[PDB]
């Protein structure tokens, strides 16, 4: 009734193959078990049912196979427009459940882009209309995974922070992030030190821009 | 013989 | 499966979506609800039956929906009460197949739950500095702040700076209003020798802003 799904993000290159499990905490019957593929902005599409049948205009490419708590999907030859995002879904008819597993990420593999980080203080204007807004950018990187950390005065700062990601771009296949934190305009003078501390593979050590007043 | 879509239909006539 | 536009409900009040189809394509078929949270997963709500409302709810959402169908105009609904943060999402409407599976699904719907006093952008500059160029490279940017309902497009140089633009993605804030970012990474060699310009274009607001982004 709880469906797991391992990886959370594949990392391959166009022309490979590919290996998405899904694990189930009991048994589904009649192994009812589909798998899908959301495309970025467009709705979820039906890939495979029954755990092994095929559903209408999905290419042979796709395969899949499972029994019990174990099921898997494979991509025999990786295209580019398989790289999206996968959910494996159980479906029951007495009483109907219909669960969906977390989701998995096909990416396009690339170098290990770091992330170029840049921290932009707000502007006076902002501070002369009573708020206080700091911007860390993390600008095309490779793999998506990255901690992007608020430290104002070596504090901590959790739940002041919203992030956004893009989408891997179509020709440089990296992901750009940006972080936004907002602290009122009172608050903001108090502190001196705003730092954004990024991990990251591509940064050997971890890169941390700040600035001061 | 019988699908899934019989086997809710079955739920709606027993509820 | 065409639903209807995007709702913007006040917290703790209620919301009826609806998903009108082709009876050959629902009359004789059964019908799913299901919610996808900004970034997250799906979740399954409810289904609707042929005919009937022989629906049959999701545990999570126990008590707060409501699914009905209409044979005189094909159209399935969804109604959702006691809004809140946590419901803020795109529902989506799937036909289910004879096996189960749901094979056509919707282009769905965004339910925002916040103030919902459709408030104009303000536009603020991310001015270029050392912090943010090294290497030739240097980002500048406009911050579209506090700005609601969606959505705002953003252009730079009135189209002309088409390379390096990266308009991310808007995020909802405990304001109830969001705020986008989009950035630039230009050569350092022309900062002060070229314009950088934002424009900003909010329809729901009537409202459009060209602000110039200088260097420090």
């Amino acid at each position: 009734i709880v469906l797991t799904q391992s990886p959370g993000t594949l990392s391959l290159s166009p022309g490979e193959r590919a290996t998405l499990s899904c694990r189930a905490s009991q048994s589904v019957r009649r192994n009812y078990l589909a798998w899908y593929q959301q495309k970025p902005g467009q709705a979820p599409r039906l890939l495979i049912f029954g755990a092994s049948s095929r559903a209408t205009g999905i290419p042979d490419r796709f395969s899949g196979s499972g029994s019990g708590t174990d099921f898997t999907l494979t991509i025999s030859r990786l295209e580019p427009e398989d790289f999206a995002v996968y959910y494996c879904q159980q479906y029951d008819s007495s009483p109907p459940i219909f669960t969906f597993g977390p989701g998995t990420k096909v990416d396009i593999k690339r170098t290990v882009a770091a992330p170029s980080v840049f921290i932009f203080p707000p502007s006076d204007e902002q501070l002369k209309s009573g708020t206080a807004s700091v911007v860390c950018l993390l600008n095309n990187f490779y793999p998506r995974e990255a901690k992007v950390q608020w430290k104002v005065d070596n504090a901590l700062q959790s739940g002041n922070s919203q992030e956004s990601v893009t989408e891997q771009d179509s020709k440089d296949s990296t992901y750009s992030l940006s972080s936004t934190l907002t602290l009122s305009k009172a608050d903001y003078e108090k502190h001196k030190v705003y730092a954004c501390e990024v991990t990251h593979q591509g940064l050997s050590s971890p890169v941390t821009k700040s600035f001061n007043r | 013989g019988i699908d899934f879509q019989d086997e809710l239909d079955e739920f709606f006539k027993n509820v | 499966l065409v639903q209807s536009g995007a709702e913007v409900k006040k917290p703790g009040a209620s919301v009826k979506v609806s998903c009108q189809a082709s009876g050959n394509t629902f009359t004789n078929y059964y019908v799913h609800w299901v919610r996808q949270a900004p970034g997250q997963g799906l979740e399954w709500m409810g289904i609707i039956s042929p005919s009937g409302d022989g629906t049959r709810y999701a545990q999570k959402f126990q008590g707060r929906v409501t699914m009905t169908r209409d044979t005189s105009t094909t159209t399935v609904y969804m109604e959702l009460s006691s809004l809140r943060s946590e419901d803020t999402a795109v529902y989506y409407c799937a036909r289910g197949s004879n096996w189960g599976p749901w094979d056509y699904w919707g282009q769905g719907t965004l339910v925002t739950v916040s103030s919902a006093s459709t408030k104009g952008p303000s536009v603020f500059p991310l001015a270029p500095s050392s912090k943010s160029t090294s290497g030739g490279t240097a980002a500048l940017g406009c911050l579209v702040k506090d700005y609601f309902p969606e959505p705002v497009t953003v252009s730079w140089n009135s189209g002309a700076l088409t390379s390096g633009v990266h308009t991310f993605p808007a995020v909802l804030q405990s304001s109830g209003l969001y705020s986008l970012s989009s950035v630039v990474t230009v050569p350092s060699s022309s900062l002060g020798t070229q314009t950088y310009i934002c424009n900003v274009n909010h329809k729901p607001s009537n409202t459009k802003v060209d602000k110039r982004v200088e260097p420090k």
